């Protein structure tokens, strides 16, 4: 627990599940619907598969925006805001040092290792980077 | 479709050295370390839970 | 709430639920006793609960 | 106004941070795993915002962002197939990251819990930083609460 | 339960197992004992809690 | 189209039929979900496609490659038109984090599987919707009929029987 | 047209034989004849994989190469009901094979003769005094490694008993035991390599390969030297450097022309055979899959 | 967790000042219980809810 | 049958040892011992009564 020569800034990204409200003004878009269709494909020995199609064209009615949404309420946090770090060895799997014994020693000490987690307590780990 | 998801970014430092004429604004905290030479080597965070 | 379970009980959805069981267990149990300390909001609390 | 950068080793063009998290030199890297610092160091995604203010407003909601992480996985891989990707990200627009609650010492976190308003954000050699984010957490060490 | 004096105190303020490791199997794959018993007993990996 | 035979027969099975149509086999189709960055939408439809085998656990999004794209990866002629079509090649290079390893390992050829020509195209900001055809007559699925023909740029294509005589 | 065969059985079927049979209601089967009325004989592979006589891998490949494959569809004691596999169509096959390998959309399935234990490939029907044997179906890349690793396991396991100090069995096992593919790891169940020759279904193939590799360098140089003319392949003269100094030293005079041509001819036969074998002749493409349904659209 | 302390002195501060007591003194500590039942401690006749 | 009973588990440690650079956050508490050389040996619990 000596201080090495340099500090470090850690960056992490987090996810939040929210409920939103969308407002849309009247007569703000025009839709041209087409005619639906049925087709036949991938005929096999024991079954056939039909595909069903449809087409519509939309074009804006005014000049400016007509609808707007904003997160009305947060339901749950997902990422766990942890200390989990990104391992460079994993990100780059080809780079290496000169001496093979040094490389193996460094991997062993650092802990480079994929089903890393048989089970979780908090949620989807949020990768931290330095 | 209306159960949407937001993605942020947080950032925090680890190991900053404080300028030398050090000071304090707290009356409660009272450590045993020498104040002239205190150097942080780790940083504590709060989990989601 | 079908919002949490929309996708299905993956490894991480099961990890959120087991966290909210602990919260409701540890925070909203014994409501009829939690209603006396409340004061005026008593009756609307018991109908809500 | 009175400085050039907090750290050259990352602001600078050919510096260590640009080397590590910029798109120009990461050809050897595997493309699956996700990187936070990509949005802040990637040149092309930095200059994507040079178009008009209304082009930025349109691109915000219209076209899905540049390589956001996946959800409902053990870890965060990059999104290639956006079947039910229902996400939006407001830091890509502004290129900023919010502070997280950090401390040098539990001796400081204790005081931050006990006295919220008049705690010292800097002790002699130790410091503590409060988080300032769009979402407001509730921190409950012990059974003393600090919103 | 006999315990080294260097057990963290902050570990004893939350609700945790009286062992050192978390031992909650609800998350793991449904009917796989080999992976579950890994969360309980395998120390080549960090516990889910810390 | 409701007919016992895999191919629709006249009137939907009322008549007997000819038990085949000169060996007619309805073309089999492949449904692709491609990231919006790797594939340029303005590409030619006749252009066949190539998908490299990604090796991440339970990969749900794949990365496909067209001829000009592969030409982009491996680095007034093509080069100009390619760089006009595809910019910031790192946006492609980060798809395969193994490129330099495979080119040196001479195993780049074995992974990549071609699929075939493009059929339908829907454009989205995040993940495009693309669908192709494998093992059959190259055809358009659109209700308005169109006959698409496979295309290759001239710098790459070399007729073996042209220069031999 | 119409594609179906109903095979009558001699006697009724016992219960735990009927359910065991039902467990494979979507797998492939090697037939005997293309007629819609057949006995149980000629329907598995015990016809060439019985317990009395020694199993030959090559004898089984020489039968799978030229036969008809079919898919089970109904099993109810008194009769089974299948459907042929003839080109010009798309069938639907359900992955269930005791040594299990997770398939992927858009692959190419290879039917390879069973190399794993017998119980993972066969079903006995003792009510009728008949075993039915099912061929093994692997994705082509996987089989490409599983066939080379087992064959080298044969070689090492034989030579280590033939000569003690040549190697370590532990270097053999930890090397060849695992087969990894496409972000997946698979662990082989090895056949414990019985000692005496000929009773290893790989013994024949190992002999073929080793005799070929022992005979190759003698004829290679001779074939090289005889070719050269004024006009020849530049690339031939080029690769004439690549061969080691050791082989170029061999003098063709020592060998007698009779024995020389003997080696030549037998070696060429071994090549023409062995190279054909590796191609995994019965191979069929995959277009779609379902991990939960275990359904693969193949042809 | 359960209400526990290392020295009787810390139980006295937890009583008098509930919010701003020291959870860790120099070499002594006190732990305050968090359980689904919230019981009222009543030392002397000063009361901590 | 409606008068059920619950059962929880309470756990608490006894005799820990705080790391070498000890600190405090309490202005009231003043003990007459040496602050560095301090080892807790017991634990005080509050009974049901």
């Amino acid at each position: 627990k000596i201080h090495p020569g340099v500090a470090m800034t850690v960056v992490r990204t987090d996810e939040i599940l929210s409920e939103n409200i969308l407002f849309s003004s009247r007569a703000s878009t025009s839709m041209f619907i087409g005619t639906p269709n049925v087709s036949r494909r991938e005929a096999r020995v024991d079954a056939v598969t039909f595909e069903v199609h449809h087409e519509m064209a939309s074009i804006d009615t005014g000049l400016s925006y007509s609808s707007t949404m904003t997160p009305a309420r947060v339901a749950a946090i997902t990422t766990d805001m942890g200390i989990h770090t990104q391992d460079f060895f994993s990100v780059f799997p080809a780079e290496a040092f000169g001496n093979q014994q040094v490389n193996d020693y460094i991997k062993a000490k650092v802990g480079a290792q994929v089903n890393g987690a048989p089970g979780l307590c908090h949620g989807q780990q949020a990768t931290c980077e330095i | 479709p209306l159960n949407r998801r937001m993605q942020y970014s947080y950032y925090f430092p680890v190991g900053l050295f404080m300028p030398n004429p050090k000071y304090t604004t707290s009356a409660a905290i009272k450590m045993l370390d020498n104040p002239t030479q205190q150097l942080p080597v780790e940083a504590w965070i709060v989990n989601k839970n | 709430d079908p919002t949490f379970t929309e996708r299905g009980f993956s490894k991480t959805v099961k990890s959120d639920l087991i966290a909210m069981f602990k919260r409701h267990l540890l925070e909203h149990s014994f409501f009829l006793d939690r209603a006396e300390n409340m004061g005026s909001g008593f009756s609307q609390y018991v109908r809500s609960r | 106004e009175y400085r050039s950068t907090v750290n050259p080793w990352a602001s600078q063009l050919g510096s260590l941070g640009d080397i590590m998290y910029n798109s120009s030199y990461r050809q050897t890297a595997v493309p699956g795993l996700y990187s936070p610092c990509r949005a802040f160091f990637n040149k092309e995604e930095l200059l994507r915002n040079n178009r008009g203010l209304y082009n930025m407003v349109n691109e915000y909601s219209q076209r899905l962002g540049g390589h956001p992480a996946t959800s409902n996985t053990e870890v965060q891989f990059v999104v290639i197939a956006g079947t039910d990707v229902f996400l939006e990200q407001p830091c890509s627009f502004l290129q900023e990251a919010f502070p997280a609650l950090s401390a040098s010492s539990r001796a400081l976190i204790d005081e931050f819990m006990s006295v919220k308003q008049t705690h010292a954000p800097i002790h002699y050699g130790h410091y503590i930083i409060e988080e300032v984010a769009p979402v407001r957490r509730i921190l409950k060490f012990g059974n003393k609460v600090v919103f | 339960i006999v315990t080294p004096v260097t057990a963290d105190v902050a570990y004893f303020q939350k609700s945790n197992s009286p062992r050192g490791r978390a031992a909650c199997v609800v998350s793991c794959e449904n009917y796989n004992q080999e992976v579950a018993e890994g969360l309980i007993y395998d120390h080549s990996r960090p516990d889910a809690a810390y | 189209l409701l007919a016992p035979g895999e191919v629709a027969v006249a009137g939907g099975g009322s008549g007997g039929g000819s038990f085949s149509w000169s060996g007619w086999r309805p073309p089999v189709f492949g449904d692709f979900l491609i990231h919006a960055s790797s594939f340029n939408n303005a590409e030619a439809t006749g252009t066949p496609l190539f998908q490299f085998k990604q090796s991440d656990p339970f990969s749900g999004v794949d990365a496909v490659f067209t001829p000009l794209s592969l030409f982009i990866l491996m680095n007034g002629g093509l080069t100009r038109m390619a760089n006009l079509l595809y910019d910031s090649p790192a946006t492609l290079a980060d798809l395969v984090p193994d490129f330099g390893r495979l080119v040196a390992d001479r195993r780049f050829h074995n992974f990549i599987t071609p699929v075939g020509p493009l059929v339908e195209n829907i454009k989205s900001t995040y993940l495009n919707k693309i669908t192709t055809v494998v093992h059959g007559p190259v055809v358009s699925k659109a209700i308005p009929r169109s006959t698409v023909k496979v295309t290759v740029p001239q710098e790459a294509f070399v007729d073996l029987d042209a220069w031999l005589s | 047209m119409d594609l179906k065969v109903v095979v009558s059985l001699s006697s009724r079927l016992y219960t735990d034989e009927i359910a065991k049979m039902q467990q494979r209601i979507g797998c492939i089967l090697p037939l005997a004849s293309t007629h819609g009325t057949q006995n149980v004989q000629g329907l598995g592979l015990g016809q060439v994989y019985s317990l009395e006589t020694v199993p030959d891998y090559v004898s089984m490949y020489n039968y799978l190469s030229d036969c008809t494959l079919a898919v089970l569809d109904e099993v109810s004691v008194d009769s089974l009901i299948l459907t042929k596999i003839v080109p010009g169509q798309t069938y639907a096959i359900k992955n269930k094979y005791q040594p299990f390998f997770q398939w992927h959309g858009t692959g190419s399935l290879s039917v390879m003769p069973p190399v794993f234990g017998r119980e993972h490939a066969t079903v006995k029907l003792e009510s009728n005094d008949v075993d039915i044997v099912f061929p093994m179906v692997l994705p082509t890349p996987i089989a490409e490694e599983v066939l080379q690793k087992i064959l080298l396991f044969n070689v090492y396991s034989r030579v280590v008993m033939q000569a003690p100090g040549n190697a370590d069995m532990l270097d053999v096992h930890m090397h060849l035991g695992s087969v990894s593919y496409l972000g997946h790891h698979y662990e082989l169940a090895l056949p414990e390599v019985p000692g005496p020759l000929g009773l290893a279904l790989l013994d024949n193939l190992s002999l073929y390969f080793c005799i070929m590799v022992t005979l190759l360098p003698r004829a290679s140089m001779r074939l090289v030297r005889g070719l050269i003319r004024h006009e020849h392949h530049d690339l031939l003269n080029l690769f004439q450097e690549m061969v080691p100094d050791e082989i170029a030293r061999i003098d063709l005079d020592d060998l007698s022309v009779a024995d020389d041509l003997s080696r030549m001819r037998v070696m060429m036969t071994y090549l023409q055979s062995l190279a054909s074998l590796f191609n995994l002749g019965p191979r069929l493409a995959t277009a779609a899959y379902s991990q939960e349904t275990l359904t693969a659209t193949c042809w």
